[PDB]
């Protein structure tokens, strides 16, 4: 009953999970997770960890450097050993439970294998905690959250002030990427409140 | 991505209606992935981007859940002082620090492994360096550190039965997104959730601080300052990429701008149209925002006031007699290919002419292209993700408008020329562009619509999929990858909460070693197409009452 855990899909598909502690419940989303989409999962981890040219080729080195460039591994497993027996049991059994299904289709290959590891030639290995905490820090964290042009902008602040001069330039910039603009619609009304802090908008880092 | 949180004041026939749009681009398979979990503390149902553990989309029964990102500036560059004499080292407080450093091969199908070095400082991995200033800079995250804790506070949070529980997790999520809150009380809320740095006085946030450290960061801006709101008096909470809060500054992307050209416009008229909003109402917000051109609010006014003393006959006139008649709702022609208006074909012609002449002039190359998009751009494949108004079209906006623009115009965009002459001649460029492919009768012109592709890639270009798994849609929607919604205490019903969702192009990618697709393959992708949605279950039995098959698996840790 502690080891119990009852999967129910319904009329589209979608997996329903039942169990009695952390692990069960993380392993039974894990199984249903690598029966449905295996194959983009494993081709998701690779993208977040830059492993995909081990198994396409050339055309995806440049790709596999930029993503191990920006970041670094070591402090993702740092936090994952901090971590409370009840928080690790959330990775540890949704890893478990794929690598449940993943042994069943490497014991069965003929029936369960999906299509696309034949295709692109090769087979599944197992997952560790590590690698599903990194397919959501690969994607929210270091791509969708890790979004900044300082560099750009400071050259296009340069080329500013080389054609208008130093404060023309400065000021120019400040219309083309103001730091706040007061007509933006605002999610929170202004009657609500407003953010209280006011920004340096001229550069003072290097006055 | 956009979502917008009807309250109980502003709700028809229920407390409280939330309608989530995230827009992350359209793949084969499915971007996210339904689930429901029960036990262990957790009774959840909705579906979450790679199936992460913790459900970005859904409800438990008592509150639901969305998210919208953030784009906040939570990311800054340090340039760091490297020495010739000392390689690998950098001056920080005083002292030649040491970099870490990693090696990292990669290997290679068929060809041979590349090994090369990461480097990193207290201020973040090392991006480029410029050997001849001797400098390297470094990208500072806040949120590094607590990536890990995001994750899950994105999954506790699924267990919160009040506003204050919910916000005790929002407080540990340290990515920039924006969350948001409903409950069967028809009570609704808002944070703008993230880590985001106390910067030193003097520190403009848009371009690259000295990494010797006089202006590190002095530490994390507590979760007080993060912009939220509880039961605003409007009686919404609405946004589509914008502004969080009056003073709140944005990423400091040189292509994103938070000004007053803004799409989330278009959701505000539709939800301040009608006193208050059903269900459907409100899911019909998404069909409408799908199809609305974003650009002719911003600019009709300003192409009326340069036409208003043109004669009958001229052609400059006739364009925009034609956009004044339109509601810029695109729709498609019985062929499936072209447009029943030909008002975006004209307006995009006429933008793309106006930032010819206007802000893309007044900027040095090669950085004038920044601002050259019209924001129509995009591919045969269709748009890889939503439409905006593009960067140039929010400056040029901003300069139109006039002394309404709290924007000082450093530089005039029109170089001194009357506005009305600069639109009036994007106009005769536009009339002759577009006369000369579709002919002189502008009742007749069939222009191009927009198409929408499930792309067999990921969002990083990687396959995921063959490229015959690839689906196409006829026609293009600016909506959510997925939609969702979430009705609480309808009055229609004495169930608390009811809930819909779709995820196309279905549950499962599944392809047997044969050939033979899953059954659950394709079987939202009509759905999806025609606004369509199904029911997401929560209790034992509704779900018992759709049950299809059923697993019960005996495991020991
Ligand atoms: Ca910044």
């Amino acid at each position: 009953s502690s080891s119990e855990i009852k999967i129910v899909r319904d009329e589209y598909g979608m997996p329903h999970i039942y169990a009695n502690d952390t692990w069960h419940l993380f392993y039974g989303y894990g199984y249903v997770v690598a029966q449905d989409r295996l194959f983009q999962m494993e081709m998701a981890r690779r993208s977040t960890q830059g492993t995909v040219a081990e198994v396409l080729g050339k055309d995806f080195v440049k790709f596999d450097k930029d993503i191990r460039r920006n970041y670094w591994p070591d402090a993702i497993r740092a936090q994952i050993a901090a971590l409370s027996p009840e928080d690790m049991s959330i990775l540890q059994g949704y890893a478990d439970g794929m690598n449940a299904w993943i042994d069943k289709v490497n014991t069965n290959p003929e029936t369960l294998l999906p299509k696309q590891f034949n295709t692109f030639g090769f087979t599944p290995k197992r997952w560790e905690p590590f690698d599903v905490a990194m397919i959501f820090v690969g994607t929210m964290a270091n791509r969708f959250s890790d979004s900044t042009s300082e560099i750009d902008n400071l050259a296009l602040l340069t080329a500013l002030k080389d054609k208008y001069g130093v404060s023309q330039g400065m000021a120019v910039f400040n219309q083309l990427k103001w730091l706040v603009n007061p007509s933006a619609p605002t999610t929170i009304a202004v009657q609500e409140s407003n953010y209280p802090l006011k920004f340096n908008q001229q550069n003072s880092q290097t006055a | 991505s956009n979502m917008w949180v009807i309250g109980k004041s502003k709700a028809q026939d229920a407390k409280a209606i939330m309608v989530n749009g995230p827009q992350f681009g359209w793949y084969a398979p499915a971007y996210t992935y339904g689930i429901g979990l029960h036990g262990a503390g957790y009774d959840v149902t909705g579906n979450t981007p790679f199936a992460y553990p913790g459900l970005v989309f859904g409800h438990n029964g008592v509150i639901s859940w969305g998210s919208t990102a953030g784009f906040g500036d939570d990311v800054d560059i340090f340039a760091e002082r490297l020495s010739a004499e000392k390689p690998g080292y950098y001056l920080h407080n005083g002292k030649w620090v040491k970099m870490l450093s990693r090696e990292e091969t990669i290997t290679v199908k068929n060809g041979q492994a590349e090994t090369f070095t990461v480097w990193r400082t207290v201020h973040g991995n090392i991006l480029q360096t410029d050997q001849t200033t001797q400098t390297a800079y470094a990208k500072s995250r806040a949120w590094d550190g607590k990536e890990v804790a995001s994750l899950l506070a994105w999954t506790h949070q699924m267990k919160a039965k009040n506003w204050q529980e919910w916000t005790q997790q929002a407080a540990k999520q340290a990515l920039t997104i924006n969350w948001y809150y409903a409950d069967v009380n028809g009570n609704i809320g808002y944070v703008h959730t993230g880590a985001y740095p106390d910067r030193q006085s003097g520190h403009d946030p848009r371009l690259p601080v000295p990494g010797t450290g006089k202006w590190d960061w002095k530490g994390l801006l507590p979760f007080e300052m993060n912009p939220k709101v509880y039961n605003p008096q409007s009686g919404y909470i609405a946004n589509w990429a914008n502004s969080p809060q009056k003073d709140y500054p944005a990423s400091d992307l040189f292509a994103f701008l938070w000004g007053g050209a803004d799409r989330v416009t278009e959701i505000d008229r539709l939800l301040e149209q009608k006193p208050r909003l059903t269900a459907d109402q409100a899911w019909d917000v998404i069909r409408q925002t799908s199809r609305q051109d974003l650009n002719l609010r911003l600019f009709l006014p300003t192409l009326q006031a340069a036409t208003s003393g043109l004669t009958q006959s001229d052609p400059r006139r006739q364009l925009v007699e034609t956009l004044t008649r339109w509601d810029g709702i695109n729709l498609l022609n019985d062929d499936g290919k072209t447009w029943q208006q030909p008002g975006s074909a004209i307006l995009n012609v006429w933008l793309t002419s106006m930032l010819k002449r206007t802000v893309v002039a007044a900027v040095p190359m090669p950085f004038d292209k920044w601002y050259s998009a019209s924001g129509y751009e995009t591919t045969q494949d269709g748009p890889t993700g939503s439409l905006n108004i593009s960067v140039g079209a929010k400056i040029l906006y901003e300069a139109v408008q006039g002394d309404k623009s709290p924007i000082p115009q450093a530089v005039d965009l029109f170089a001194g020329k009357p506005q009305q002459e600069v639109v009036l001649a994007a106009l005769e460029d536009t009339w002759e562009t577009l006369s000369k492919r579709y002919g002189n009768n502008v009742s007749n012109w069939k222009t191009p619509a927009m198409a929408l592709t499930f792309r067999a890639n990921n969002f990083f270009g990687v396959p995921q999929a063959a490229a015959e798994e690839t689906r196409h849609q006829a026609e293009y929607q600016n909506r959510g990858t997925e939609n969702d919604m979430i009705v609480f205490s309808p009055t229609t019903s004495d169930r608390p909460v009811l809930a819909w969702d779709v995820v196309a192009p279905g549950q499962s990618g599944f392809i047997a070693p044969d050939g033979t697709v899953d059954k659950h393959y394709e079987d939202q992708l009509k759905m999806y197409e025609n606004f369509g949605r199904k029911s997401l279950w929560l209790t034992k039995q509704d779900v018992e009452a759709h049950k299809e098959s059923q697993e019960v698996l005996h495991v020991q840790r």
